[PDB]
C-alpha cells in the first residue's frame, strides 16, 4: 500500500548536476517529514539533509552546506534533490526517507540511483 | 557533529552464538536510537527502534537493551541471511550521523 | 526628525520620547567599557518584507557574531555582559496598510514541526542572515501569539508610528555569558496583518539598529 | 484567559482595546457596543444603542478604550456588537481590504482565587 | 453569579508526584532506582513552570512507601533514601560501598511512620534555574542543544536496607515535591500545544 | 481627535470650540430634567451620498418620533420644551471634493410643485427616514436658496473642515408643544456643490447626532 519510488541511473559529466525525483504514495504527503541519505561506494553513509513538507524549512550538513539544494512539491506529492557543480569525486547511491511526529524513523527506503560521473 | 562510535568493526561468527553490539555516543541522546539492516542489494531495512521497541513483521530474533552508558543490539540466533551491515543512529538532534559499521563473516577454512 | 547620535555616527529617526524599557528597567553597569570602542548603532541587512512575509528572527548577539567593530570582541574575551538598544523603523507612503509586531523573547527555545529531532547548531545560530518564522501563529517554540503580547513590545503601525524603540538591559542567570554559546535575548518582527496595495505585489523595507550600549568586558586574550 | 483556568471564581472589571491596521485615508464610522447579562441581543441596530455605547471614527482615533462593568463567572450574559454605520471609503491607490486586532487587558479590581488544575492537557 | 492568594508563592506551590516507579521483586535467588528529579516529566507541573523563565526555589522531597500483595500479612522493611549532588561519579559496584559514604545526605524510615520529609537548599552556580536555556551544552561547539549543564540538582537514590525477605510483596515507592520560597522572573506565554518529547521544545499541531 | 463624551456614550470628533449658537443664544432651563434618561447623542441612519443627491431635511423632533430611549417619553408625556445640539460629521479623503451646507430652518413649512393641493401627514412627518428635497434651489417652501443664509449655518468644505456642529435652543410661542402634531426647527443637508472624483460613481457617506439637552417634561400619564 505504501512504498517509496526512485528508479533510474543518470550517469552524467561535470558542468551540471542531475536532480532527483523521490516520488512517495500510501500516505498523506502534506504531513511528514522528508530526509535524504547519501551511499558511497566507499561504504560512506553521510547525510545529505531533511526538508519540511508544509515549510520550505530545511536542514544542511557542515561539509554540504552551499552544496546541495532542497526542493518538494505538494501538488504531486513528490521531493526534489538539487546539486551544483559536482565534479568526478562525488559519486554515490541516494536515498530518501520518510520520518513522522514520531521517532522520525526511516522505516521507508527506495530502490536507489546508480550515479557515476567521470571525466 | 556528534560522532557515532560503532565497534568491534568487523567479526566471524557461526551459525548462532548470540553476539550483541556495542555503541557509545559523546553526549547523551535519550532513548532515541535507530537500527538499520542494510542487505547487499542495495536496499536498507529497519530493524530496532527507541530500545526494546521493534518493527511489525520482523522476527522477534532482533532484541535491544541499554546499560545507560552505552546501546546494545542483540542477535538471539543468527542466520545465513542474517550477514549484513548494523549501523546506529541518532535522531535525537540534528544533524543526523551514522556509526561505523560492522561486516558479519562466516568461519571458514 | 530628531536625529539620535550615539558615537561617531547617526541615523535620522522619528521623535524619541518615553521609549520601552524592558521591565522597566535600564542596562546599568554591573555594581574598560564600549561607549567608544563598539558603541555606534550597527544597522543589518534590510529584509524586503512582502504580503506573504511570515516573519524575522535576530537572536542577541547572533546577528552580531562578526559585525564593523563589535565582531572582533566577540571571539577576542572571556565573557561580557552587554545590553541592547534596539529600533526598527519601516519606511512606507501613506497609501500601504499593514502591521508589524517588534517584541523581544528573553531566553527562546525554538522548536520543529512535527517531528523530535531538536534543531542543530547551524539551525539556531545563524549569524548576520537571520531567520524566518516557520509558523509566527505558534512562534515556533509551541506557545500562543496571542498571549505573546506579555513580553516588552511596541505596535508599527503605518498610520500612527513607522518606527520603534526597544532598550533590553542585561538579562541572564549568570553576571557573565559566553559569546558564541548563550544568547541571551532574541529581535523577532511580526506581521500580524499582511501587506495590502493597489497592485498585486509590493516590496516595503524594513531596517533594523541594534546598540550594544553600556556593556562590559573581561578575559583578555589572543 | 489562561491564568483564569487554573481558578474556578472570577470578579473583576475588563477592558477592550481595539486597533485600526489598515491605511491611513480609510474613512467611515463604525459603533462599539455592549450587552448586558441577558441583554435582549440586538438584532439590528437600536437594541444594542439602548446600553453603552461609542461611535468610532477610522480618520479620528486610531485606538479604542473601552470599559465593561465587572463582569462575573464560575463553575448566556455577555457580549459586544459591531455593525457598519457606513461605508469603508478608501482611496483607489490604497487596497480595499482593511483589518482591525483586539485587545483585552485586566483592572486593578480583578480577583482570583481557588487555584485548581488547568482543563487543557495539550 | 457574583490580591492574597493570588500571589505567585501561593500558586507555583502544591504537592504534585514528580515520579511513579514501581520495581518487581519476588525471587532473586538489583532493586533500585535513581532519576534526577526534573520538573519536565509530570505534565502539569511542567506546563505550570513553563509559564516564567528562571526560577528561584528550594526543593521539598517526601517519600511515601506503600507495599502491595500479589493471609500472610505486610512486614516492615526498612528503607534508605540518599541524595547524590552533581558532580559525583557513579561507578556503581553494589553490595560494596557508594552509598554509605559520608558525603552523600542519606535518611531511613520505616514502611509503618510519617512520611520522610526532607528540603533540598538551592544548589546553582548562577542565581535562578534555567527553565528556558537558548544554546548548547557546555562548550564542544555542536554540543547539546536545550540543556544547560550549569543547572543539575542531582540524582535521587533509594533503595531497601534490608537483604532479601522471601515474599511476593512489591513495593511502590511514591515521590512528592513541593517547592518554597519561590521567587519568579520574566513569565511567558502558555503553550498550547501537547509535548512531543520532553528534551526540547519541538511542537506537532 | 476630540472626543465629545455626553452621558453614558461618546462619538470621535473633530475639535469643537467657537460653535454655532443659533441667533447667539443657548438653550436654558425655563425661567425632573433629562440630563440622564434621555442624553446621549442618538446618531440616524447613514445616508449614501452621491454626485445627482438632491438633498436630504430630518424636521425635530420628526427623525426622533421613535429613538432609543427618546422615542419613550414622546408618547409618554403631555407638553415638552427642548433644545437640540446637532453634529454632522461627513468622512472622506483628500481626494474628494464637494460642499454641504447644513442648515436648520425655524418653523419650515413645505410645498409642493405646480399643484395646490397641500401635504397629506405621511408627506410631512416621516419619522427616522427622512425625506429628499423635490427642489433644494427653491428649499420647496418657494424662497431661494441664495438668501438662505439668514439662519443658523454652518459650512462643511472637504478641504477646510469635514465637520460642522450647530445647537438649536427652544424656539416656539408657547413654552412647552405637542410630540406628534407641531414641529419647531428642521435639519436640512443642502449640497451646493456636487461630488466630483476620478471614478463615475463614488459614495461619501454621512453621520447625523442630535442630542436633546436641557429639556423638560410634564403631564405625567400613562
Amino acid at each position: 500500500q505504501v512504498q517509496l519510488q526512485q528508479p533510474g541511473a543518470e550517469l552524467v559529466m561535470p558542468g551540471a548536476s542531475v536532480k532527483m525525483s523521490c516520488k512517495a504514495s500510501g500516505y498523506t504527503f502534506t504531513d511528514y517529514w522528508m530526509h535524504w541519505v547519501k551511499q558511497r561506494p566507499g561504504q560512506g553513509l553521510e547525510w545529505i539533509g531533511a526538508i519540511d513538507t508544509s515549510d520550505s524549512y530545511t536542514t544542511y550538513n557542515r561539509k554540504f552546506k552551499g552544496k546541495a539544494t532542497l526542493t518538494v512539491d505538494e501538488s504531486s506529492s513528490t521531493a526534489y534533490m538539487q546539486l551544483i557543480s559536482l565534479t568526478s569525486e562525488d559519486s554515490a547511491v541516494y536515498y530518501c526517507a520518510r520520518g513522522g511526529g514520531g521517532n522520525s524513523p526511516f522505516a521507508y527506503w527506495g530502490q536507489g540511483t546508480l550515479v557515476t560521473v567521470s571525466a | 557533529d556528534i560522532q557515532m562510535t560503532q565497534s568491534p568493526s568487523s567479526l566471524s561468527a557461526s551459525l548462532g552464538e548470540r553476539v550483541s553490539l556495542t555503541c557509545r555516543a559523546s553526549q547523551d541522546i535519550g532513548s532515541s536510537l535507530n537500527w538499520l539492516q542494510q542487505e547487499p542489494d542495495g536496499t536498507i531495512k529497519r530493524l530496532i527502534y527507541a530500545t526494546s521497541s521493534l518493527d511489525s513483521g520482523v522476527p522477534k530474533r532482533f532484541s535491544g537493551s541499554r546499560s545507560g552508558s552505552d546501546y546494545s543490539l542483540t542477535i538471539s540466533s543468527l542466520e545465513s541471511e542474517d550477514f549484513v551491515d548494523y549501523y546506529c543512529l541518532q535522531y535525537a538532534s540534528f544533524p543526523l550521523t551514522f556509526g561505523a559499521g560492522t561486516k558479519l563473516e562466516l568461519k571458514r577454512a | 526628525v530628531l536625529q539620535l547620535k550615539l558615537g561617531n555616527s547617526a541615523i535620522v529617526t522619528q521623535e524619541a520620547a518615553n521609549y520601552c524599557c524592558a521591565y522597566g528597567e535600564w542596562p546599568n553597569y554591573l555594581p574598560t567599557q564600549p561607549e567608544t570602542a563598539t558603541d555606534r548603532f550597527y544597522t543589518l541587512k534590510s529584509v524586503k518584507w512582502e504580503t506573504g512575509s511570515t516573519g524575522w528572527w535576530w537572536k542577541l548577539p547572533d546577528a552580531l557574531n562578526n559585525i564593523g567593530m563589535f565582531g572582533q570582541n566577540v571571539q577576542h574575551h572571556y565573557l561580557y555582559r552587554s545590553g541592547f538598544l534596539i529600533h526598527v523603523q519601516c519606511n512606507a507612503t501613506k497609501f500601504h496598510q499593514g502591521a508589524l509586531l517588534v517584541v523581544a523573547i528573553p531566553e527562546h527555545q525554538r522548536g520543529a514541526h512535527n517531528t523530535n529531532t531538536s534543531p542543530g547548531f547551524d539551525d539556531i545560530m545563524k549569524g548576520e542572515e537571520g531567520g524566518t518564522f516557520n509558523h509566527p501563529y505558534v512562534l515556533d517554540d509551541g506557545t500562543s501569539l496571542a498571549c505573546a503580547t506579555i513580553f516588552p513590545h511596541q505596535w508599527i503601525n503605518l498610520r500612527t508610528n513607522n518606527s520603534a524603540t526597544i532598550v533590553l538591559p542585561w538579562m541572564n542567570a549568570a553576571p557573565m555569558d559566553f559569546p558564541l554559546r548563550h544568547n541571551q535575548w532574541t529581535l523577532a518582527i511580526i506581521p500580524v496583518v499582511p501587506l495590502g496595495t493597489r497592485t498585486t505585489s509590493s516590496m516595503v523595507p524594513i531596517t533594523v539598529s541594534i546598540a550594544p550600549m553600556c556593556c562590559e568586558f573581561n578575559g583578555l586574550r589572543h | 484567559g489562561n491564568i483564569s483556568r487554573y481558578y474556578t471564581h472570577w470578579s473583576g472589571s475588563l477592558e477592550m482595546t481595539f486597533m485600526f491596521c489598515g491605511s491611513f485615508m480609510a474613512a467611515g464610522k463604525l459603533i462599539l457596543c455592549y450587552t448586558p447579562p441577558g441583554g435582549s441581543c440586538p438584532t439590528t441596530r437600536e437594541t444594542a444603542m439602548l446600553g453603552t455605547h461609542i461611535v468610532w471614527d477610522f480618520g479620528l482615533q486610531s485606538s479604542v478604550t473601552l470599559i465593561i462593568p465587572w463582569i462575573s463567572g464560575s463553575h448566556n450574559v455577555g457580549y459586544v456588537t459591531c455593525f457598519m454605520q457606513t461605508n469603508l471609503i478608501v482611496p483607489s491607490e490604497s487596497s480595499d481590504t482593511c483589518s482591525l486586532i483586539g485587545f483585552i487587558a485586566a483592572k486593578d479590581d480583578f480577583s482570583l482565587r481557588l487555584m485548581r488544575d488547568s482543563p487543557d492537557i495539550g | 453569579t457574583v490580591v492574597s492568594e493570588t500571589l505567585v508563592e501561593n500558586f507555583l506551590s502544591r504537592a504534585a508526584l514528580v515520579s511513579k516507579r514501581s520495581f518487581e521483586y519476588k525471587d532473586h535467588t538489583k532493586n533500585f532506582f535513581k532519576w534526577t528529579i526534573n520538573t519536565r516529566s509530570f505534565v502539569q507541573l511542567r506546563r505550570k513552570l513553563e509559564l516564567f523563565t528562571y526560577l528561584r526555589f528550594d526543593a521539598e522531597i517526601t517519600i511515601l512507601t506503600t507495599v502491595a500483595v500479589n493471609y500472610v500479612g505486610l512486614p516492615d522493611l526498612t528503607l534508605q533514601a540518599m541524595f547524590v549532588p552533581t558532580g559525583a561519579l557513579t561507578p556503581e559496584k553494589q553490595d560494596s560501598f557508594h552509598w554509605q559514604s559520608g558525603s552523600n545526605a542519606s535518611v531511613f524510615f520505616k514502611i509503618s511512620d510519617p512520611p520522610a520529609r526532607i528540603t533540598i537548599p538551592f544548589m546553582c552556580i548562577n542565581s535562578a534555574y534555567s527553565v528556558f536555556y537558548d544554546g548548547f551544552a557546555g562548550f564542544e561547539k555542536n554540543g547539546l542543544y536545550g540543556i544547560n549543564p550549569a543547572d543539575t540538582i542531582g540524582n535521587l537514590c533509594v533503595r531497601i536496607v534490608n537483604e532479601h525477605q522471601p515474599v511476593g510483596f512489591t513495593v511502590t515507592v511514591r515521590v512528592y515535591m513541593k517547592p518554597k520560597h519561590i521567587k519568579a522572573w520574566a513569565p511567558r506565554p502558555p503553550r498550547t500545544l501537547p509535548y512531543m518529547s520532553i528534551a526540547n521544545a519541538n511542537y506537532k499541531g
